[PDB]
């Protein structure tokens, strides 16, 4: 609790983002990963 | 660009080595300037500045900013000895040794000469007192080595002159400076750790003869030593090695004595 | 057979210095590690603390990945047999890629490709390092002569391993990730440059290293030699000129002519050391790129007996 | 010709031959009564070398070479012309360094301070003595020195030190390499440090010690201390001659072989020698 | 896993932010490459080899 | 087994993350170079037989 | 306790931690059975 | 993606602006200097080859 | 939080002009690949 | 027995971190000379077996 | 005593702490059960 | 826009003397590349062109 | 006997950290020395044993 | 007698724990060699 000081509302706050940008970068990852399989698959 | 000479064997290679032969002779000239910032100008053997000052001119002055207040420094300046210096000519012609016209531990010239600096203890980067006293210092303790303390304090005479009482420690260093040694007249003297050996079983100052011991100058306040005080301990017993060397016992001193 | 001031003769261990607090954010400064005896006899006995900022993170990470990938191929080289591993470990190599592959990222991962990729880690875990030094010193408010003494190491840093390399077209020039193997490049770089001795930049290098030897024997002795006065706080000698500055100045004034101060004989340091590599930065990018054998180019410039 | 400072530290005494016969100062220079031998030896040994030039018939200083005496001769006399120049230089170079060193005790003394300076360059002296003196004598010929020119003793190096296939391998070699690459990172981190400390940012304070320790234990964890690092630069300088002397004067005279070849005793320890796998085998 | 968001209650963000932009681009030149280091997959040659960029 | 939340109380959790995150980076850095090193299982080469990318 | 957390705060954090971990260990079992279907290594 | 502005509440913009424009700078020089030392995509050998300046 | 001790209206402002220079920045980017692209695709 | 009273002579968080390390490492040290050796080279002996050569 | 641990915590770090040894030692057994079913060692 | 606020973000003294020494190691840089490739050698291309060699 | 006393002069963490090292030294030198010798060598015993060569 | 600052009776204690732990060491390995032994024995 008090080794960031921070609350559990603007930890879940701070989570919220940060899983947001987490899900966009995982998003473009995936697509990439198609793009790559559709192109050249590698299996 | 391998052999593209602009000019007989100059070539790129020859451009750079020449270009730093100018960059060199540059860089020595400014090195030898910031050298000349302390001791400059040149004086006469009298006091006077000499007809010489060297092929390199004196640099544009620059200010040091003293920590904790203590003011600022700039040099080049206006330097003096700010005491009285008593050595007495021994020949009219320069580049002569002047002889003490005293006593030269006591007169302060010679191998045991100081300087006057600021008459204040030398403070560490919080403000305090660089240099104190082991008791004083808090939690600071022997770790490791013969623990000087209680040790019998010998002479370069093989006589005992007292014993080591407390340690001078430098806090941020966190290293001894100073012993603490005990006179048989009840006070206390400060001998530089560089210049003592502890042995086994006792100190042994090679600097110093026990009769000299009592003749170490005084420091002002026992909690704390001050620059000057600093100055004039180090000189008189770094000048016991020139000075007593006629009270030494040693054999290669008996063969350096004259 | 008196004190030298060689080791401290004895110890004291206080409290330990948890160092100043100029801008310095505390959070990123760790702990105070262990006190050593044994380093206590030369030096300092505290270890520790250690900031660890972005850039602090950024340069173990990536010197991290740089040390393990080297070790991760010195296992594959040893068949993962610790036993073999320790016995050709010094000849253990990280070799560049082939000169047939040029500058090229096409060569195989076990036939250069690897080292691109150790050599990486190593570029951005020694840049992160550089800049580390310049922010420690701004965060204390000191000058940035470290991060430049650092730039002229960094400076024959790169030059042997991105520089040279990318001038010469091909990756081969660069130098193998191996104890025996970067001393075999060494060698193998004289030998096809004929005789680096006679590079003038080569030569000068080796002047500033015997001076950096040569100026700190010369003043490490010193300052022992005037400890007994004080003279180890140089600081304070710079501040306030005591007697061990006065005659440290007269015993080089009285011996060779000549002298300097308690701050100017460590500009003298710092450039003495800096020259070393700053002069062999240039002296290998020459190398190759405009002189494809030195003793030739001696001979041309009366260096040689022939010619 | 004097400092500010330097009339009250001109006193006589200290001197190990001589007394006051030639304790006196020439300009800033303390002549002493090796001094003198000091300036001969020196004279005489700079004369020789512009006459060795002469005899040589070339005056381009870089081609100026005073080769030892051939390795017929072994280690006795040789013409002027044909190396007896080299070992007359040879002892004016012995007798101006050792000179030299003894000048500066006699500075020592009359200044109080340690004899730490003189025997730093002692260690150079024995480094120096090594090359021309101990390993010719135990190889038996004044050739296996090296001449005195600039870059004919460049050769020398070369040539010796592929005598041995490549020199890398010399394990005291090795040792000192890393000294001197050690003690060259100390002078530029310890000279940078105390300009950073005493030179800082414009307006801001001159710098204490403890900002030094706080910089590199900010930076690698550790800081030696101020009578560390000067401690530290001395022993890295010695050590550094003392194992480059040693890597010499084992070279031609234990060890023979290419020193590539002596490093495979550890490949061939007993308990991994046959493993297979690896570089070895 | 709703639990997860509490992870921030103890690594500081600026701390674990670094670290991931550290860590992720560092992970990103490896693999890229790695890719271009095989034969196959290095796109910049498989394309050369496609139109006859290079003889 | 149920009390091995009490690791928490010795082991600060900042300091366990950062080794374990350097601890299981590194781990799996470790076996995917291994598997890469292998002449099978190095899965870029297998379906570059597979795909009759070798020319 | 010398992290100083209490009970609750380690019950917690194990929780987190241990939910992560068959996670971790979740995602690990279907990649290496993936690969053992791929190919097996036994 | 509605809420990053949070970002710089808690990183000061002036360490991310210098990291951002070291890192931009340095990625380009990175792309544009793989690109080169291939044969094919070093445009100028293309260009050279198109045009025959050889 | 807090860190860096913005406001949350200079916060918005911050990134609302950030993000301006990024769409700028990736729009000559997407113009520059789409350029190449056409020039010499590397698919 | 009372071994137990060994955590009043030893810290705990030294025992730990010692512990962790030494497993890690003897972990590490076995398969790897497992690895060494042509039998138990797990990787090695499938690829014999599905003649993956 | 020297680490300041009661004996009630030193008797609960201890049994938790076998806990865990047994349980790895457990999954040792079963891992090395499992080798010398594929491939024993003696 | 609004840019003109990263001049209260960034000192405009260290930004200026970024950007001359950037600018200036660049313009080289490209300088030196298009010289070192045999053509775009402006140097050789003139001499081609007019036969200077002879 | 009265080998209890010995604890009155030794330092419990230092003997058991020296006796720790120095049992774990001890076991890593045998289990190398029978693998250094032909015999005893349990993975070249299985593997000539099995034909797994 | 206070070299260490331990009690006699502590000192019984903990040779008593100590011989425990050594018996207890010594008798896997007696265990362990009458394995080797029965598998490959060694005289
Ligand atoms: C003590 C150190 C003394 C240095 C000795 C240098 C030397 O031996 O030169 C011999 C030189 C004559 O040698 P040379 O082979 O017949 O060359 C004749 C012409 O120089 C050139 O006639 P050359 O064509 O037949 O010889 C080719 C070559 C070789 O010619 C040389 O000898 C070059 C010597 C340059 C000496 C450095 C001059 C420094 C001037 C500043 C003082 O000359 C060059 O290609 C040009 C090299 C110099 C370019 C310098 C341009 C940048 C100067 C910036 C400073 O004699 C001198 O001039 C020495 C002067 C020393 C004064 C003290
Ligand atoms: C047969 C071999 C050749 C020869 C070939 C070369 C070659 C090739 C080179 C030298 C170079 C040097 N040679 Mg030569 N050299 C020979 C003979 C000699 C002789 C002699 C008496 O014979 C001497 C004294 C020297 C002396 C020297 C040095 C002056 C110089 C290296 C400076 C330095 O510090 O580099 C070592 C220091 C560095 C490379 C800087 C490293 C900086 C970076 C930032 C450090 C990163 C650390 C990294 C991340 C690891 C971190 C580890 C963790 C901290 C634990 N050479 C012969 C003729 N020599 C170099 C030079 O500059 O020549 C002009 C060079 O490239
Ligand atoms: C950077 C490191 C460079 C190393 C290479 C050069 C080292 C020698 C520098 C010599 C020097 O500066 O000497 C000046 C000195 C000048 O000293 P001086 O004896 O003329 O008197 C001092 C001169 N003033 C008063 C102007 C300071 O040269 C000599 O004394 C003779 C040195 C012969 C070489
Ligand atoms: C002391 C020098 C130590 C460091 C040497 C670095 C390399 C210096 C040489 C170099 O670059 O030469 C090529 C360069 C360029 O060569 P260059 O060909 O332009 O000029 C040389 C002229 N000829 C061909 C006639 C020889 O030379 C120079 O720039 C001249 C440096 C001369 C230094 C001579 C020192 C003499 C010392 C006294 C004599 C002692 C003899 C015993
Ligand atoms: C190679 C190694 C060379 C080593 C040389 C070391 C020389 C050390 C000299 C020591 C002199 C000590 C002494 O008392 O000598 C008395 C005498 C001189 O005595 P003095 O009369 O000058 O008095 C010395 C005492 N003072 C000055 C304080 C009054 O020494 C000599 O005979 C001269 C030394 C000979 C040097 C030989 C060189 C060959
Ligand atoms: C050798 O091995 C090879 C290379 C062959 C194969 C590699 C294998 C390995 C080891 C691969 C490893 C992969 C791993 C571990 C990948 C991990 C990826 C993760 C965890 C990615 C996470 C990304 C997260 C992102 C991009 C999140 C971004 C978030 C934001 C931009 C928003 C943050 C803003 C906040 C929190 C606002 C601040 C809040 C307040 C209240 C002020
Ligand atoms: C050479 O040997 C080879 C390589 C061939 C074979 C390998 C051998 C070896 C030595 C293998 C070793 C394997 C080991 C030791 C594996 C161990 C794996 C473990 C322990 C993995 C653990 C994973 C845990 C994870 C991913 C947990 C993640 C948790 C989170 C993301 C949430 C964190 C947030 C928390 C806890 C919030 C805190 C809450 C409060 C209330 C404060
Ligand atoms: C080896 O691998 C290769 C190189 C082959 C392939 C490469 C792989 C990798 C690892 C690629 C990585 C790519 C990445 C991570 C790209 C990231 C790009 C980004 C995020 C770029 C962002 C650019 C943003 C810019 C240029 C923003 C500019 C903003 C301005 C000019 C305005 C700033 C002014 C402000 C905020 C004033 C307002 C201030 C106040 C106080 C209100
Ligand atoms: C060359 O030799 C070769 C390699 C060929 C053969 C090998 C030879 C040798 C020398 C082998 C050596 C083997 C050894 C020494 C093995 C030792 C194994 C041991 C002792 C393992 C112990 C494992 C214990 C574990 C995993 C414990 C885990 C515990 C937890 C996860 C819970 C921790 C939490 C606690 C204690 C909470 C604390 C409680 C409170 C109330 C605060
Ligand atoms: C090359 O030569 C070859 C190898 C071929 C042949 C070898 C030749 C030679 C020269 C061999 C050398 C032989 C020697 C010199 C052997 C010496 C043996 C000795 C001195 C053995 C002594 C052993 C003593 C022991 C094990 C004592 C143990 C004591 C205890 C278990 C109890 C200690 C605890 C105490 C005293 C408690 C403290 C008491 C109180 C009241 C607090
Ligand atoms: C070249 O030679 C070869 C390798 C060929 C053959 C080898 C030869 C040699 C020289 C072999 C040497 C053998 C030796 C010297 C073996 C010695 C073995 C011993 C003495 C082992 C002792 C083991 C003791 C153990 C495992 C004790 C464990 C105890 C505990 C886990 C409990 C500790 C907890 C306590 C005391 C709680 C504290 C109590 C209180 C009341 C505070
Ligand atoms: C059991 O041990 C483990 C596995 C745990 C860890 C052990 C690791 C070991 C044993 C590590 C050993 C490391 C060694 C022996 C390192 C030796 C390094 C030496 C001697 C280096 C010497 C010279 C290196 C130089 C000059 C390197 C210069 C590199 C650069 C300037 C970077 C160049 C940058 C490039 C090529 C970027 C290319 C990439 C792109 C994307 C453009
Ligand atoms: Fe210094």
């Amino acid at each position: 609790l008090g080794y960031t000081g921070l609350t559990d509302e603007q930890a879940q706050e701070l989570h919220s983002v940060y899983m947001s940008g987490l899900w966009l970068f995982s998003a473009v990852a995936i697509v990439a990963h198609l793009a790559v399989y559709i192109w050249r698959p590698w299996f | 660009m391998v052999g593209v000479t602009a000019f007989g064997n100059f070539d790129l290679a020859s451009l750079a080595i020449y270009s730093f032969w100018i960059f060199l002779a540059g860089l020595i000239y400014y090195l030898q300037t910031e050298n000349m910032r302390e001791g400059y100008p040149l004086e006469n053997e009298d006091g006077t500045p000499a007809a010489n000052q060297g092929p390199f001119p004196l640099p544009k002055p620059k200010t040091f900013i003293l920590p904790h207040g203590r003011g600022t420094l700039t040099v080049p300046g206006p330097e003096s000895e700010d005491r009285p210096i008593a050595l007495a000519r021994t020949a009219v012609s320069e580049g002569f040794p002047h002889a003490p016209t005293g006593d030269p531990m006591k007169d302060g010239v010679g191998p045991a000469s100081w300087v006057a600096r600021r008459d204040l203890p030398e403070l560490d980067g919080h403000g305090h007192n660089k240099i104190k006293p082991m008791k004083a210092a808090a939690g600071f303790h022997v770790s490791a080595g013969k623990n000087p303390i209680g040790l019998p304090v010998r002479g370069c005479d093989l006589e005992i002159a007292g014993k080591v009482v407390d340690i001078w420690v430098d806090i941020p260093e966190q290293m001894a400076r100073f012993l603490e040694v005990e006179l048989k007249d009840g006070s206390t003297r400060l001998l530089p750790m560089q210049m003592v050996k502890v042995q086994s079983n006792r100190v042994h100052v090679n600097a110093l003869s026990s009769d000299l011991f009592a003749g170490i100058p005084t420091i002002k306040s026992p909690t704390e030593v001050t620059l000057l005080e600093e100055d004039k301990i180090c000189g008189y017993v770094a000048g016991g090695l020139m000075y007593a060397a006629p009270k030494r016992k040693s054999v290669v001193a008996a063969m350096l004595a004259e | 057979a008196e004190y030298q001031n060689i080791f401290s003769q004895v110890q004291v261990r206080g409290p330990a210095d948890l160092g100043m607090t100029e801008d310095v954010n505390l959070a990123n400064r760790s702990g105070v590690g262990p006190f050593s005896t044994l380093l206590g006899w030369f030096g300092n006995a505290q270890l520790g603390p250690i900031y660890l900022g972005s850039l602090g993170v950024l340069s173990l990470f990536s010197g991290l990945m740089w040390f393990f990938t080297i070790g991760i191929w010195f296992w594959y080289q040893a068949g993962w047999n610790p036993a073999v591993f320790l016995r050709d470990l010094f000849f253990f190599s990280l070799e560049p890629p082939a000169p047939e592959y040029g500058l090229s990222f096409a060569a195989p991962l076990k036939e250069g490709g690897l080292w691109l990729i150790a050599s990486f880690f190593m570029f951005v875990a020694v840049w992160s390092w550089w800049g580390r030094t310049y922010l420690r010193a701004q965060a204390l408010g000191m000058g940035k002569h470290t991060a430049w003494a650092f730039l002229s190491a960094i400076w024959l840093w790169m030059v042997l391993g991105f520089i040279r390399p990318i001038l010469m077209g091909s990756w081969s020039e660069a130098v193998p990730y191996g104890i025996f193997s970067h001393l075999d490049w060494t060698n193998n770089f004289s030998l096809v440059h004929g005789n680096l001795f006679y590079n003038p930049f080569h030569g000068l290098s080796i002047a500033f290293l015997y001076g950096s030897a040569l100026l700190f024997a010369m003043h490490g002795a010193t300052i022992l030699a005037v400890s007994r006065f004080g003279g180890e706080r140089e600081l304070e000698q710079i501040a306030d000129r005591g007697t061990a500055a006065e005659r440290a100045a007269l015993f080089w004034r009285w011996t060779m002519g000549f002298n300097a101060t308690m701050e100017g004989i460590h500009r003298w340091a710092i450039w003495m050391a800096v020259l070393v590599t700053l002069t062999g930065g240039i002296g290998i990018l020459l190398s190759g790129t405009v002189v494809d054998n030195w003793y030739v180019w001696g001979q041309n410039h009366g260096m040689a007996p022939l010619n | 010709a004097l400092l500010s400072f330097e009339r009250k530290y001109r006193v006589p005494g200290g001197t190990l031959v001589g007394g006051n016969l030639f304790d006196f100062w020439v300009g800033p220079f303390y002549v002493g009564f090796f001094g003198v031998a000091t300036f001969f030896f020196a004279a005489l040994g700079i004369i020789l070398i512009a006459w060795s030039a002469v005899l040589q018939g070339t005056w381009n200083p870089q081609l100026i070479s005073v080769y030892p005496p051939a390795l017929e001769y072994g280690l006795g006399g040789a013409p002027l012309a044909k190396g007896g120049l080299w070992q007359i230089i040879t002892i004016c170079a012995t007798g101006a360094f050792v000179s030299w060193a003894l000048r500066e005790v006699e500075i020592c003394r009359k200044l109080g301070i340690g004899y730490h300076i003189p025997f730093a360059f002692a260690f150079a002296i024995l480094a120096y003595l090594t090359l021309v003196l101990f390993r010719p004598v135990m190889m038996g010929a004044w050739g296996y020195a090296f001449p005195y020119g600039i870059w004919t003793h460049l050769d020398w190096v070369s040539n010796t030190g592929y005598t041995y296939g490549n020199f890398h391998y010399n394990p005291a070699h090795m040792i000192a390499i890393s000294f001197f690459f050690t003690n060259a990172l100390a002078l530029a981190l310890h000279g940078a440090l105390v300009l950073s400390a005493a030179n800082p940012e414009k307006g801001k304070e001159m710098r204490t010690p403890d900002h030094e320790d706080t910089f590199f234990r900010d930076l690698v964890g550790y800081s030696i201390g101020t009578l560390g690092i000067h401690r530290l630069g001395l022993l890295l300088s010695l050590s550094a001659v003392f194992f480059s002397a040693l890597c010499m004067i084992i070279t031609g005279t234990i060890w023979f072989d290419q020193w590539v070849d002596w490093w495979q005793w550890w490949v061939k320890l007993p308990w991994w020698a046959n493993i297979p796998g690896g570089i070895n085998g | 896993m709703s639990k997860f968001y509490k992870i921030w209650m103890i690594f500081d963000p600026r701390r674990v932010f670094v670290a991931q932009g550290v860590f992720l681009f560092l992970l990103a030149v490896m693999i890229h490459l790695i890719l271009l280091s095989t034969p196959s997959y290095n796109w910049l040659e498989i394309s050369a080899a496609k139109y006859n960029r290079v003889a």
